[PDB]
């Protein structure tokens, strides 16, 4: 998997991927905030569709592009979007220096679905039962987290 | 950050993945099922705790289970939208 | 076409929702079969349907209201005084209610008149039969007789229309012809209908009576045949409301007839305007809010307004004869009015909030922040001001320093605006009084209503806040950001961001109910504590006026202790002290039942529902212990029920506080 | 064309009714009206009855057809339909018009503010008259917090100077001693305290958050900042002697 | 035109019609015309909320006047202005001083639209086709005839209380 | 203890009927850290931070 060239959204003013959205007060909060999170996708038609901090939008019929604060609206959008059968939808974080990080279709394939190469992560291997009792770790590595 | 902790009692569901807002889960293979699949928690560091993938798992008791860490919060596990700490 | 009204569905319980269809495997199933029942838009089937169900259930609910006025009527025809009240209202108390001498139950039952013992009723039912010129018993009995026969109208046309209404009917979205007709016929063309019913039968009969003829020659004269009279008999020239008719304390009833006859005609021009007038702003309005939802919030809060404005115009603005001295009556008809502005005014926020989720919302939402972050600075510093002026005065009259208080006799904060605004009324320069009974009196405004006002305006406006902040944030929120999908009503979206607890619309009513009752119970305490100090009350020859309170309201209403001591103890002493008194022991019993519910509503309240799962449980251990097993399986109240239970229990325990507090005392007093 | 729209009968639906109709509908819903739609009905009665097809109908069916239909008056004109086309052209455009609250309701001021800021998914660049506006940029930019080539104990001095001018006031009327012959030198000592007191808060916001956007290049982080507090205690204490002055000689 | 085209479309009883039935405007330059408008509006603006304090005062309401003069000030605004307090009018003149050297100095309106003393050239569009907005112009229209209107309303009130009462 | 400070004068009692007002708006106010929950506070914190 390729990560993109998502820029900076201070820098990108006017940009032909961005979507004709209403605008709002929702987005995110500029002057205190400097992790962006941005979504592309590609869509065959304008189809309207609900941006996650307020107002409507129209995607266009090419690219698309969408900053927001949290990576929750833009997995919010994502469900949204693969509601209307659009796939091949990325989510990228944005750090300060402009750094780009491929976050939600990690491997490229959705969690949805099995991917080789996956292993279990954070896995018990017993019924939630089986976990020993509080009292038995006191002062150990475990001391309050059985 | 909260945990986030499948446990063997996983029947390949994938409910719990698709509930949560956040990407935190995910479907891996395995072996101990008929489904031949389990969930995993690679990313709890975004986990908020909504606590939606437990309402969605349908075994007897939740084989996904989310502990609530207070004095542990993040700015990922508290959603802050007004304020970055980064 | 009417073949498929069957029974079959009676005993198939929870069939209008497909999520009830897989039957009551837990007690949650009951409650969210009462829950379902009128919520027609989630029920199976088309949207026909939804637009029968809609259109029925009103024709329904009209014939109900036609059954409680015909009820009303058959009470006041045949368990009522109403014929020594018609005789002399100025000493019989109004009373159409008795109660069966069970239990002792006799001891409710008062004395009203020499030959009628019941309870006295407040509802100014007598008040409104003598301004429609009801004198006889067969007058009353022919109401009551037309009431029955509207109330099995409207039945059947609610029975009928479930299926003359199909998948093509159309008539309800059109609003041009709703608006049309609605406006003209029934606000023009029926209000010169009752303008034509007062001049041929009141001005033929009030008159009569207040001209000395209660007997009026029987029906010689009573039963019209009084073309002899004028329509404009007793006007006396003057200004509608300068001067009141001096025997039954009212505005003349040719002048109500006039206002009538002039609102028709102002309705009916009105009407053919609408032909050719201001639009095409107002126009994104008219295509976005062609919903049930959103024109059932607007008719609620536009029904609420004009609640507020009658309980507000009943009470000064006299219409009614012998009603303004009726006390007891002119409270009533003042605070019922006011609790029905309340609760529909949080209504039709709620329905906003459900127009929102279903409808598609406008543009206002948008820019959400500003609005609702302008509204939380102007609740904080109103609430920071009105109140805390209450907390400078007590404390500084508890430290001994009166003399730095907001009082009139100190520091005074000059009701400047009010005391400008002698433009409503602006009657001569004395009072008006029919028998040892104050009519109205001018309330002199100053610093205490100054204070009090404000009180009013913070409370309104954090009611305005919870509701707009409910409406506003429901599709999403920097919160949660698909609050959408939730749905209208939801406990919560989880513990997680640390804490998503009451973020739905539904929530949002349900703060918006505790803070509109407590922004019109100071409305009712303002009301009931300002117009027995200031108005109501006895009279001297001397010119010099007794009134009930003595004043207490400018000296005592400026601190809180002032309202605990003077208002909540001192004039409480009538329901405190009301058992084995004839007329007010139910008053004192409901004072306490009022008490017991308010403070129950606390156990729904404060607690969560895993707690009496947990004890549900427990429970129902024992019960399988002994082969008492119920398959409808025990579950605890949904955090919904519980929060909607708490909130029931909690305004409905106040209110019977208050009411009963109110009832008795203005009974005792008059 | 579309077939159950030729030679429908004028007693189905009059001929503008109908063009109105198919004006207000989408051209794409004309084929296959969706359902609750006045063109469903009249697509699902004039396959019904029409030329060679049932030419007559029960009274009350009439009747009942007649109340389904429009009234020629329910319908949206061209112009209307223009306004809506355009309005929301406008708002999806991040452009709004612009109105303004009143007696619960607002006046539309025919004005097209641009809404959407440079940023266009920035919530706080949404641009407005009071805070974007030319009038609103130059006075925030002038203010003395922010006026530029101000050193930094100018800043201080002048926000000083008119907190303690203003904060004399609340005290020596409206007060405890408001009514003693001196009524002011209270006043005084108080709007001193509160200027102290806001003062030491600026010190510890200094102190804590330290600001470095007063700084010169190469100095203490915080030291501008600093400053400015210390000559806005100043300022207090100026404003607030003049201001006594004022009150005591005049 | 040429020159006068930058207030065109502004004046006259009908939207389009330049009156000017002296040549005030004719050979007079773009900036200069522009700042004779700059003018017109002021005025016109002034004269406006003139004769609305005209009639809230000379109806029975001058509270800041009758609370500090501590008597029913007379109800002639003419009059009225002498009775009010010397403090009152002093602190009256310095605020206008203060709001005519703000508009000026500090936040100056712009050069090509110098009655823009709020400034929405930067945020207005004023060249936008939309019906349900850019009615810029006739807005333009509403407060200049009105003003107009007012200018010689309160002329009127001044010269008429001055002479026949 | 309500006759205590009034419009009459003040008793040694007065500490006591003001401490009795103090306490009861310190039940009452109590009443909506338990009644009113989280996420509405936490949109309204939001609000107020963005102000
Ligand atoms: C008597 C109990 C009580 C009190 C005092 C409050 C107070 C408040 N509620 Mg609240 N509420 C209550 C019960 C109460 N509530 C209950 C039972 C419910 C049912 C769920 C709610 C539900 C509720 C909702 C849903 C909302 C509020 C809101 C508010 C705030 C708006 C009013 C305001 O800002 O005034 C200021 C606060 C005061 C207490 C006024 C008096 C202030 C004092 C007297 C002056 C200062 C004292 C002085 C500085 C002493 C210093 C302290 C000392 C240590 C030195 C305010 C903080 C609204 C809000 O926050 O929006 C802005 C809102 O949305 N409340
Ligand atoms: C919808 C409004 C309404 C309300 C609230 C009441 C309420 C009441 N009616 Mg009543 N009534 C109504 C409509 C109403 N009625 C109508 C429409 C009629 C005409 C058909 C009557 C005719 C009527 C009579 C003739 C009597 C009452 C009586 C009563 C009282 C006792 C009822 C009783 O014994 O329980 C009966 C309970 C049941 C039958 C269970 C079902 C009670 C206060 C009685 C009363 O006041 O006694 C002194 C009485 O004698 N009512
Ligand atoms: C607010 C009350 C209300 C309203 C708006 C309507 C409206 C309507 N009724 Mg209706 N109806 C009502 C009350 C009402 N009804 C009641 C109370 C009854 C019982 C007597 C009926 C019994 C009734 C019948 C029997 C019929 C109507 C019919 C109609 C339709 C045409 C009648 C007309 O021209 O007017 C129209 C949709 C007729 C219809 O559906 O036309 C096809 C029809 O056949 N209604
Ligand atoms: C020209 C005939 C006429 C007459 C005789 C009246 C007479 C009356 N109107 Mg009225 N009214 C009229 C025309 C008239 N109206 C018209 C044309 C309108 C439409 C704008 C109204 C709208 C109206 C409202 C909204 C109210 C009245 C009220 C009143 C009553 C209070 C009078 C008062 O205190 O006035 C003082 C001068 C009185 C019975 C009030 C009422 O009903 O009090 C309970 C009230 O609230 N009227
Ligand atoms: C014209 C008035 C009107 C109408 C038509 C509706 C209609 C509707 N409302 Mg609504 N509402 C109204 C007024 C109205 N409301 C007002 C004034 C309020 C403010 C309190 C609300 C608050 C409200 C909420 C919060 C909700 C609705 C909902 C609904 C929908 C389903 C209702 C349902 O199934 O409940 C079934 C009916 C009941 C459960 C009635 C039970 C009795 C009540 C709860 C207790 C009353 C106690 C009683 C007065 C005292 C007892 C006497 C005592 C001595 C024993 C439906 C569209 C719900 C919805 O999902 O909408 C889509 C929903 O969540 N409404
Ligand atoms: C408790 C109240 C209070 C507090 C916290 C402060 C706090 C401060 N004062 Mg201060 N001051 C006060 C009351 C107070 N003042 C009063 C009542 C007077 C009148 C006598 C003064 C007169 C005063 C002077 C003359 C000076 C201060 C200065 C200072 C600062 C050292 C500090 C911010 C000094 C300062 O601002 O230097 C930076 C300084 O020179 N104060
Ligand atoms: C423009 C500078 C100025 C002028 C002309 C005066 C003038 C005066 N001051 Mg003054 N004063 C000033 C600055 C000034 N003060 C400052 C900056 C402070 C803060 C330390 C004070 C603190 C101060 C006090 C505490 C007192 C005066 C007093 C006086 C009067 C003797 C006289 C009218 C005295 C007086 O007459 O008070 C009634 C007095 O008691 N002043
Ligand atoms: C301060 C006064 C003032 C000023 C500077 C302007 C300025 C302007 N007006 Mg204008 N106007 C005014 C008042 C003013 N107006 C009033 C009160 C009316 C109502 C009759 C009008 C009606 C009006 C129309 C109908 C039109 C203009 C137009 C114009 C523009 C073209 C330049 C022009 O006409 O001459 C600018 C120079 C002057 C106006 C000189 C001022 C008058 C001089 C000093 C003599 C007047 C003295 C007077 C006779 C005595 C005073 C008392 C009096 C009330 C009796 C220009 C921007 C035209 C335009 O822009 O349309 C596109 C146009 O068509 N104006
Ligand atoms: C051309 C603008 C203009 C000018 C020069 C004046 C000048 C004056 N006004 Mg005035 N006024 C105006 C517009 C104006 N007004 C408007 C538009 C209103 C309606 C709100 C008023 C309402 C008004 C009142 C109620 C009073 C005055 C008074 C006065 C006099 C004392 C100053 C004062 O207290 O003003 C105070 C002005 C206001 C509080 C109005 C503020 C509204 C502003 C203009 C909004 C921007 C002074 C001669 C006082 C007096 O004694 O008159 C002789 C007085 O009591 N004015
Ligand atoms: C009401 C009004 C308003 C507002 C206003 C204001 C806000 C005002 C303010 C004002 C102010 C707030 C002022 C102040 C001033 C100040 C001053 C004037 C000061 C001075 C000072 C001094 C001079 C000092 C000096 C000194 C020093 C510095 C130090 C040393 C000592 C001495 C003393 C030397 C508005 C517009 C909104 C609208 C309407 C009207
Ligand atoms: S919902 Fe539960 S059982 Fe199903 S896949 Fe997820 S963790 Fe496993």
């Amino acid at each position: 998997v390729v990560a993109e060239a998502i820029p900076r959204p201070e820098d990108l003013l006017d940009s032909p991927k961005f979507p004709m959205f209403e605008g709002s007060t929702g987005g995110y909060m500029s002057r205190s905030t400097r992790e962006r999170h941005a979504i592309t996708w590609t869509a065959k038609g304008q189809a309207k569709f609900e941006m996650p901090t307020g107002g409507f939008a129209i995607m266009n019929q090419g690219e698309n592009l969408c900053y927001f604060r949290k990576k929750e609206q833009c997995i919010a959008l994502g469900k949204q979007l693969r509601k209307m059968k659009i796939e091949n939808y990325k989510i990228y974080r944005l750090k300060k220096d402009g750094t780009v990080i491929f976050m939600h279709p990690a491997d490229g394939v959705f969690p949805e679905k099995v991917n080789k190469g996956r292993v279990q992560v954070n896995g018990r291997p017993f019924t939630i039962r089986g976990n020993p009792q509080q009292s038995e770790l006191k002062f150990t590595k475990y001391q309050g987290k059985g | 950050s909260h945990a986030v902790k499948i446990y063997d009692t996983c029947i390949g569901c994938t409910l719990c993945v698709r509930a949560c807002p956040t990407d935190v889960l995910e479907m891996v293979p395995a072996s101990i099922n008929a489904a031949k699949q389990v969930a995993s928690s690679p990313r709890v560091e975004d986990c908020v705790g909504c606590k939606r993938c437990e309402t969605a798992c349908p075994t007897d008791f939740l084989s996904i289970r989310v502990y609530l860490q207070d004095n542990e919060e993040t700015q990922y596990s508290l959603g802050l939208d007004l304020v970055d700490w980064s | 076409i009417f073949r498929y009204i069957n029974t079959t569905l009676w005993a198939k319980a929870g069939h209008f929702n497909k999520a009830l269809s897989k039957g009551a495997k837990t007690t949650t199933w009951i409650w969210n079969l009462h829950d379902y029942a009128h919520d027609f838009d989630i029920q199976q089937r088309s949207t026909g349907l939804i637009a029968r169900k809609v259109f029925s259930s009103n024709l329904a609910h009209l014939s109900l209201v036609f059954f409680w006025i015909s009820g009303m009527h058959l009470h006041g025809a045949y368990l009522s005084n109403y014929d020594i009240w018609l005789k002399d209202p100025k000493s019989i108390t109004p009373s159409s209610h008795l109660a069966y001498s069970l239990i002792g139950q006799d001891i409710l039952n008062s004395y009203t008149s020499e030959y009628f013992s019941g309870i006295t009723i407040t509802s100014g039912f007598f008040q409104l039969y003598r301004s429609e010129g009801i004198i006889t018993q067969s007058q009353l009995k022919y109401a009551c007789a037309t009431s029955l026969i509207a109330t099995l109208i409207c039945l059947s046309g609610s029975y009928l229309h479930m299926q003359l209404m199909s998948k093509f009917t159309s008539f309800y979205k059109k609003f041009q012809s709703l608006s049309q007709d609605h406006l003209i016929i029934i606000f023009g063309s029926r209000s010169t209908s009752l303008s034509a019913h007062q001049i041929h039968k009141m001005l033929p009969a009030n008159p009569l009576l207040d001209s000395g003829i209660s007997k009026p020659s029987i029906l010689q004269v009573i039963s019209n045949s009084l073309s002899y009279t004028l329509a404009l008999f007793s006007t006396n020239l003057s200004s509608t409301g300068k001067l009141l008719n001096p025997s039954t304390r009212s505005v003349f009833l040719s002048q109500v007839a006039a206002h009538h006859k002039t609102t028709g005609v102002v309705f009916i021009t009105l009407g053919l305007i609408r032909f050719l007038t201001m639009y095409k702003s107002q126009f994104s309005i008219l295509t976005s809010y062609i919903d049930y939802h959103i024109v059932l919030s607007i008719n609620l809060a536009l029904i609420a307004s004009l609640s507020i404005i009658v309980a507000d115009h009943l009470t000064r603005t006299p219409i009614y004869p012998h009603k303004s001295t009726s006390y007891p009556t002119i409270l009533c008809l003042s605070i019922h009015h006011a609790w029905l502005s309340g609760f529909l005014i949080i209504g039709s926020g709620a329905h906003a909030s459900i127009f929102n989720l279903l409808g598609s919302p406008t543009s206002e939402i948008r820019h959400r922040d500003p609005i609702y972050s302008h509204l939380i600075w102007v609740c904080i510093a109103i609430g920071l001001h009105s109140f805390s002026l209450y907390c400078h005065n007590d404390t500084l009259e508890a430290l001994g320093r009166p003399e730095d208080i907001f009082h009139d006799n100190s520091i005074q904060l000059k009701a400047i605006f009010a005391k400008q605004s002698f433009l409503r009324a602006e009657l001569q320069p004395d009072i008006e009084m029919l028998d040892k009974k104050i009519i109205r009196i001018t309330q002199e405004l100053g610093t205490a209503d100054f204070i009090v006002h404000h009180i009013h305006a913070f409370t309104i406006h954090v009611t305005l806040l919870i509701l707009s902040k409910g409406v506003l944030y429901a599709r999403n929120s920097r919160f949660v950001s698909d609050k959408l999908e939730l749905g209208f009503t939801y406990p919560c979206d989880g513990p997680g961001r640390g804490g998503t607890c009451q973020i739905s619309p539904w929530d949002h009513l349900f703060s918006a109910v505790f803070w509109m009752y407590n922004c019109l119970n100071v409305v009712t305490f303002h009301y009931f504590w300002k117009m027995q100090s200031d108005v109501w009350g006895f009279v001297s020859i001397q010119k010099h006026i007794s009134h009930y309170s003595q004043g207490d309201f400018s000296v005592n209403s400026i601190t809180i202790n002032g309202w605990l001591r003077n208002l909540l103890w001192s004039e409480a002493s009538q329901v405190i002290q009301s058992y084995a008194l004839s007329s007010i022991c139910p008053y004192g019993f409901i004072f306490l039942i009022g008490h017991f519910i308010w403070a129950f509503s606390l156990m729904f309240l404060f607690s969560g529902r895993a707690y009496w799962q947990e004890l549900i449980e427990s429970i129902l251990w024992s019960h399988h212990k002994l082969k008492i097993i119920p398959h409808i399986q025990p579950r605890a109240l949904s955090i919904s029920q519980g929060r909607a239970v708490g909130f029931i229990h909690y305004t409905l325990g106040g209110i019977g506080s208050t009411w009963a507090f109110i009832i008795s005392r203005l009974l005792v007093l008059t | 064309k579309i077939a159950y729209l030729q030679d429908i009968p004028r007693t189905i639906v009059e001929k503008d009714a109908l063009e109105l109709i198919l004006k207000n509908t989408p051209k794409e819903q004309w084929e296959n009206p969706p359902e609750d739609s006045y063109l469903y009905t009249v697509k699902a009665f004039a396959e019904m009855y029409g030329p060679g097809k049932a030419t007559k109908m029960g009274w009350w069916d009439y009747y009942r057809l007649k109340m389904d239909m429009p009234d020629t008056t329910r319908l949206s004109s061209e112009r209307e339909l223009q306004e809506i086309e355009e309005y929301e052209k406008l708002m999806m455009s991040g452009k709004v018009p612009f109105a303004v609250p009143g007696p619960s309701g607002y006046f539309f001021t025919g004005f097209v503010t641009q809404w959407k800021g440079k940023e266009p998914f920035a919530g706080d660049q949404v641009i407005t008259l009071t805070e974007n506006g030319l009038f609103a940029k130059q006075f925030l930019s002038a203010l003395a917090f922010y006026r530029e080539g101000l050193k930094p104990w100018q800043r201080g001095l002048e926000i000083g100077m008119a907190h303690g001018y203003f904060l004399i006031g609340p005290f020596t009327s409206l007060g405890p001693l408001r009514n003693t012959p001196e009524a002011a030198t209270v006043g005084l000592l108080c709007g001193c305290a509160i200027v102290g007191i806001v003062s030491i808060g600026g010190l510890i916001f200094g102190s804590t958050i330290k600001p470095t956007r007063f700084d010169k290049d190469g100095d203490k982080p915080g030291a501008g900042f600093i400053e400015m507090i210390n000559w806005h205690a100043v300022g207090g204490l100026g404003g607030a002697g003049f201001a006594h002055a004022l009150i005591t000689v005049f | 035109r040429e020159a006068p085209k930058v207030l065109a479309g502004t004046g006259g009883p009908l939207p389009e019609s330049f009156w000017d039935p002296a040549g005030f405007t004719n050979n007079k330059t773009d900036e200069e015309l522009l700042f004779y408008r700059a003018a017109e509006l002021k005025h016109g603006r002034i004269a406006m909320a003139a004769v609305v304090g005209w009639f809230t005062n000379a109806s029975g309401f001058h509270y800041l006047g009758d609370l500090w003069l501590k008597k029913p000030a007379s109800d002639n605004p003419i009059e009225a202005f002498n009775q009010l307090s010397l403090l009152g009018v002093f602190q009256m003149v310095f605020f206008i001083g203060c709001l005519e050297w703000l508009t000026t100095v500090p936040c100056p309106p712009p050069k090509d639209a110098p009655w823009d003393v709020i400034g929405m050239s930067d945020v207005l569009e004023e060249d936008t086709d939309e019906n349900p907005m850019a009615e810029y112009k006739k807005i333009q229209m509403q407060e200049l005839n009105n003003s107009r209107l007012a200018m010689v309303a309160i002329i009127g009130l001044i010269v008429q209380a001055t002479t026949t009462g | 203890l309500i006759h205590g400070y009034s419009t009459l004068g003040a008793n040694d009692l007065s500490v006591q009927s003001w401490s009795f007002l103090l306490t009861h708006l310190a039940w009452a106010s109590g009443f909506m850290f338990l009644i009113s929950w989280r996420g509405y506070w936490q949109e309204l914190i939001d609000i107020i931070l963005y102000i």
